[PDB]
RNA sequence: GUGGCGGCGACGACCCAUUCGAACGUCUGCCCUAUCAACUUUCGAUGGUAGUCGCCGUGCCUACCAUGGUGACCACGGGUG
RNA sequence: AAACUGCGAAUGGCUCAUUAAAUCAGUUAUGGUUCCUUUGGUCGCUCGCUCCUUACUUGGAUAACUGUGGUAAUUCU
């Protein structure tokens, strides 16, 4: 978990 | 050759560096000048209206360049060849992190408070400011990246490689908009404009691209192989501003007539031009740091207003 | 030949200093002493 | 070992043979009183 | 006295205009020679009053060489060999003249930052020599002369004459000093070592100088009840080093022709002397 | 096998090794002379520290060091890392208020040479002291002999 | 500030220490010395003691040695080619100990000549033995020649070395072509 | 992963709230999208 | 005669030894808690080579390598007018 | 008198704001380092192109001192 990359979302 | 240039009694008192001046850089009012240099790597800060130093930091490590965020002289961003990156507040020493490979250089995007590590690893590093969590990683699938810019006019994100191709990034979406294709290692990388591009080479030459023309606009090839650090642009004259470690030239953005050389003493390390000012402040290998005016180029600035009167 | 003075205010001038007014450098181990312009 | 040295090379070495760029020595003594070293 | 006179001539525009001018060069050509750091300096800059196209670039370089702290940083970064050289081949021939006289000073006084004294000297010459091995043996030559001016008069006359006329022109009332010939000898025992490839033009007349002395000190030491006692040490310290000097030159250019007047030479001078009393010394040490 | 396995080249720091010399004594035989010291205190150098070819700065014999102070003898217990050993040393503490005894142990990390092999778990192994060779070795082998 | 102190380091064990006192005197550190090729500039530095640290900043001569031929000769640096620690040092042109340098060969030549007097470098009791590797005549025929450095920069302020030869000189010249 | 070899996101207080966004962008959001379509060759 | 020889002290001065020390190690041995049983690699944990820095030896630190080190014989963690 | 130079102030006092082999006790090593002071050693020159007649001693400054001053203001200058 500490090397998975977090996602975003286009507003 | 009809400028007949000056060189500078004393402007600032102790402008100097004990042996060497590395990188020489002005704050966005021009209220202050920053300087660093060996040895004992120092932060030295001089006040225009004071014509002193404020303050001097030393270092732990030699700094690469430095970048001023903030306005004034609060806020300052350190990159160090100990893959070490310093955080300096107003009052001193803030916080310390390193990367995994080494930076060539860096550069910060000022929307989004994204500032970017272009250095020895093929992917290239970003950093969130509002958030202290390292944003995702990003692939530019070359092996050595030397150099990047972002350009002010509409947030465009290019790094150089080791190839000599040129690759441009989109800071929003995270996307590879596009490649530049172009031995000789990218020595300099400048933004002018929206859609006016310098790279420079190892072998000499200073190539002027255009974003949507693959083939260049111009071609200006120094005689001497040294490789050009730095290339700085002009608007008031429109003159793009080239500098190798032997000497300095002065020439015309379209058909590439040379205004002047400047050949000093000794090598200059880096070169800088302040705001709206004939004057040049130039970083040489020598406890003395080189200031230069240029009538003909620009007034005097303001805090020197009276070299006017003196020439 | 002008070697010195004083303004009203009883501040020397020093001769690097290249202003109309007065600033705070750094003099003799140093202090931000006031001096005048040359 | 010197003098001993100085026996033996006159003994077990050859006679100086002409070669191009090089001529023999002329000297006048010529006493000259096998090997030359030998007599 | 001689710095004051040199002061006023070097502050004139136009040396050429002077009346007999021609004459003042040469006198500049002789006070380069000189040993005193401040007369060469001087002297440099009367030189430069008449700008020659060819010297004037190097001006730089020259003065650096007569500073003692900065002497041996120029040394290195003011290479003449032809393969790398920061002189161009056309300027060489006008730069060597004054090039060369301010080295020969400099061998003489001071030569570096820690190279002043007598026991310096080998020190000193050596460092010189080395900067010399880049050069051509046409250019060489210009040094030699200078180095072996005092025993020009050995040069005249064939090898075997030479030899014997010396010996006859001995007067023990004057002779050349014994401490000058002294560093004359150390003076060619360093130059045949570093600068061999460069000297076979002038190894004839080598030879020639070289018996000269070797005959001549040997007479004295014959007549040693009509000397000094405290003469005979340096005289025979003068001695084996001739015979030494012989014995290398001997020992290499195995492919040299050597005449026959040589070989009557080296005979009258080196073993003649010596050989009727070799079994009374070399039995306790081999001798030279 | 092969000395050199690391990116440096390995080589014994006393021992000049490009001497040039005849082509006679060039086709006899390329064997570089080899350096070793007696370390004192009646302990022998084994054979293969002065006919072994290895490269190691810290063996006793071979190397630089010097060995002083404290002879001491374990068991060695663990042979996993890189010429470096783990022995262990038992003893009884005694108790004054109950006059009687518990058994203890010590754990150790030495340094072992190449010159050393056949060198199993449970053998008896006398080591001497020397300087900290690393953060926690400070001893090195001396002498081993069988269970 | 640095600081080489041994407090701030995990035990053993693994478990952390807090420190009892703040960084002493005698525990600092100093600023690296990257000793670049240019015009000779050097700094001294005092030390515990009053003794002098010479710190080379840059630095473009030393002497080397030639050991086969035990010839040591004062020549200029060129380059830097290989390096043990770090390829960035390469890149960016640092001298540090037991780095791999080029260097001229013109005195090494010029002594060549004149003791042996036999041709070297040119297109196309016990004897002198003048007998010369294929390896550095083709180095000499190119005209620079692998040193090694022996001295650290930034302690006594100079740099000394001596040339590469032999089975040493091969496996460098085997590292410098596989880098590549 | 020895020495921050490997990127971690473990949250960082001291650089937390270091900065505030400002943005000064003339270009229309619209526009924006334009331009990157259209730019190079493409 | 700008002759030649000289005493007892004061101060300073390169290096060796000695004293006063100072600083890193070796061994031996610490109170309570297991309802703390696994810990160390959570910005090096163990070691190898080369180097920077340091008064020196040394993961002290940096580059490139292996996967190690400790523990019921109680590691580690927590306490303890 | 004033001033220039040298030495010490790092010891003794005093003190409300930290800490399980981290400190501490005993033994042991300097062949892996540092050192003001006390004490004992050591502290001369043949010649070696510097030529002809400073080692009976070589160079450049600065305080104290005289005198002219400025400001609300230091013994600041």
């Amino acid at each position: 978990k500490a090397f998975i990359p977090p996602k975003e979302k286009p507003i | 050759n009809e400028v007949k240039i000056y060189s500078l009694i004393e402007l600032i008192q102790d402008f100097e560096m004990p042996t060497v001046c590395t990188t020489i850089k002005v704050s966005k009012d021009g209220q202050y000048i920053l300087a660093t240099g060996t040895y004992k790597p120092r932060v030295r800060c001089y006040d225009t209206y004071q014509l002193s130093l404020k303050f001097e930091r030393c270092l732990d490590s030699e700094v690469v360049t430095f970048e001023i965020l903030s306005d004034d002289y609060s806020k300052i961003v350190f990159l160090h060849n100990d893959r070490y990156i310093e955080f300096h507040s107003q009052s001193g020493f803030y916080y310390k992190t390193r990367i995994p490979k080494f930076g060539r250089d860096f550069s910060y995007h000022y929307p989004s408070c994204d500032l970017y590590f272009v250095g020895a690893s093929s992917e290239v590093y970003r950093l969130n400011l509002e958030q202290g969590r390292y944003l995702n990683p990003l692939q530019t699938d070359a092996a050595e990246n030397n150099v990047c810019d972002i350009n002010s006019v509409h947030g465009l994100f290019a790094t150089g490689t080791i190839e000599g191709r040129v690759e441009c990034w989109d800071p929003r979406t995270r996307n590879r908009v596009g490649l530049l294709d172009c031995l000789p290692t990218i020595s300099a990388l400048k933004f002018n404009g929206a859609l006016t591009m310098a790279v420079g080479t190892t072998t000499g030459q200073v190539l002027l691209y255009d974003l949507r023309s693959d083939k260049p606009l111009l071609v200006k090839d120094h005689q001497y192989g040294l490789p050009i650090k730095s290339v700085h642009f002009q608007d008031s004259l429109d003159l793009i501003l080239s500098a190798d470690s032997r000497i300095v030239k002065m020439w015309n953005k379209n058909s590439g007539k040379i205004f002047t050389s400047l050949e000093p003493e000794h090598d200059l390390n880096d070169v800088c031009l302040y705001p709206n000012s004939g004057m040049l402040l130039t970083a040489n290998e020598t406890p003395k740091m080189g200031i230069y005016y240029i009538p003909v180029l620009g007034p005097a600035p303001r805090w020197c207003s009276f070299l006017d009167n003196l020439t | 030949r002008i070697s010195g003075g004083n303004d009203k205010q009883g501040f020397p001038m020093k001769q690097g200093v290249l202003t109309h007014g007065r600033v705070r450098l750094l003099l003799s181990e140093r202090k931000r002493k006031s001096v005048r312009g040359c | 070992s010197i003098v001993m040295d100085i026996v033996d090379d006159l003994l077990n070495l050859p006679d100086f043979e002409p070669t191009e760029t090089v001529l023999n020595l002329l000297v006048t003594g010529c006493v000259y009183p096998i090997t030359i070293g030998g007599r | 006295q001689l710095i004051a006179h040199l002061q006023v001539f070097s502050k004139f525009s136009n040396p050429r205009a002077l009346y007999l001018e021609s004459k003042l060069y040469e006198l500049y050509l002789q006070l380069l020679l000189h040993q005193d750091q401040m007369v060469q300096k001087i002297t440099l800059d009367c030189i430069m009053t008449y700008k020659h196209p060819h010297v004037l670039p190097y001006r730089e370089n020259l003065q650096r060489l007569l500073e003692d702290r900065s002497f041996k940083e120029e040394i290195v970064h003011f290479s003449i060999s032809e393969d790398n050289a920061v002189v161009k081949t056309a300027h060489r021939a006008d730069l060597f003249p004054i090039l060369m006289r301010i080295l020969y000073g400099r061998m003489k006084n001071k030569t570096g930052s820690k190279t002043q004294g007598k026991s310096a000297s080998g020190t000193r010459m050596a460092i010189v020599l080395r900067f010399l091995a880049g050069t051509q043996p046409e250019e060489i030559q210009i040094f030699l002369d200078l180095l072996f001016e005092p025993v020009r008069h050995f040069k005249n006359g064939e090898c075997h004459s030479a030899v014997i006329q010396a010996v006859e022109d001995l007067d023990l009332s004057k002779v050349l000093p014994l401490g000058r010939q002294h560093g004359i000898l150390n003076s060619l025992e360093i130059v045949l070592k570093n600068i061999s490839h460069l000297i076979s033009a002038y190894l004839p007349k080598i030879l020639q100088i070289l018996l000269c002395m070797t005959a001549t000190v040997s007479h004295i030491l014959d007549q040693r009840e009509k000397i000094q006692l405290r003469f005979i040490n340096p005289l025979k310290n003068l001695r084996r080093l001739g015979i030494k000097m012989v014995t290398d030159i001997f020992l290499d250019w195995e492919s040299y022709q050597f005449r026959t007047e040589e070989i009557d030479a080296v005979f009258h001078g080196a073993v003649w002397p010596q050989i009727s009393r070799l079994g009374s010394e070399s039995q306790y040490s081999p001798t030279p | 096998a092969d000395i050199q396995t690391e990116r440096a080249y390995q080589k014994q720091p006393t021992i000049f090794q490009n001497k040039k010399r005849v082509l006679l004594g060039e086709t006899g035989k390329e064997k570089l002379p080899r350096y070793y010291k007696n370390i004192g205190l009646g302990f022998k150098t084994p054979k293969e520290a002065i006919e072994g070819t290895y490269i190691d700065k810290k063996c006793p014999f071979t190397g630089n060091v010097s060995i002083r102070g404290r002879i001491l003898s374990g068991v060695v217990t663990k042979m996993k890392m890189q010429r470096t050993i783990v022995i262990r040393r038992d003893y009884l503490h005694y108790i004054r208020k109950y006059n009687r005894f518990e058994k203890r142990h010590k754990n150790m990390s030495v340094h072992l040479s190449p010159c050393f092999r056949d060198v199993q778990i449970g053998d008896i192994v006398t080591v001497g002291e020397c300087r900290p060779l690393s953060k926690t070795v400070r001893f090195n082998v001396l002498k081993v002999t069988k269970a | 500030g640095i600081s080489r102190d041994n407090w701030h380091k995990r035990r053993k064990t693994g478990g952390k220490r807090k420190p009892y006192h703040k960084k002493r005197k005698y525990e600092l550190g100093r600023p690296a010395a990257n000793t670049k090729i240019g015009p000779r500039r050097i700094h001294t530095v005092r030390v515990r003691g009053g003794n002098k640290k010479y710190r080379a900043l840059r630095l473009d001569v030393g002497n080397f040695s030639w050991g086969s031929e035990c010839c040591t000769r004062k020549t200029r640096i060129i380059d830097v080619v290989y390096n043990a620690s770090n390829n960035e040092l390469v890149r960016t042109k640092t001298l540090v100990k037991n780095c791999i340098v080029l260097i001229d060969s013109t005195p090494y030549r010029q002594w060549y000549e004149s003791h042996y007097a036999l041709p070297l470098g040119r297109k196309k009791e016990r004897k002198k033995n003048a007998k010369i590797s294929s390896l550095l005549e083709e180095q000499f025929q190119q005209g620079k020649l692998l040193a090694c450095i022996a001295s650290r920069p930034g302690q006594c302020g100079r740099a000394d070395g001596y040339v590469l030869e032999g089975k040493e000189l091969e496996f460098y010249l085997r590292k410098i072509k596989a880098r590549k | 992963a020895s020495k921050g070899r490997k990127l971690r996101f473990h949250v960082l207080s001291k650089l937390l709230s270091f900065m505030a966004p400002i943005d000064h962008t003339t270009m229309n959001d619209d526009a924006r999208t334009e331009l990157y379509r259209s730019l190079f060759g493409q």
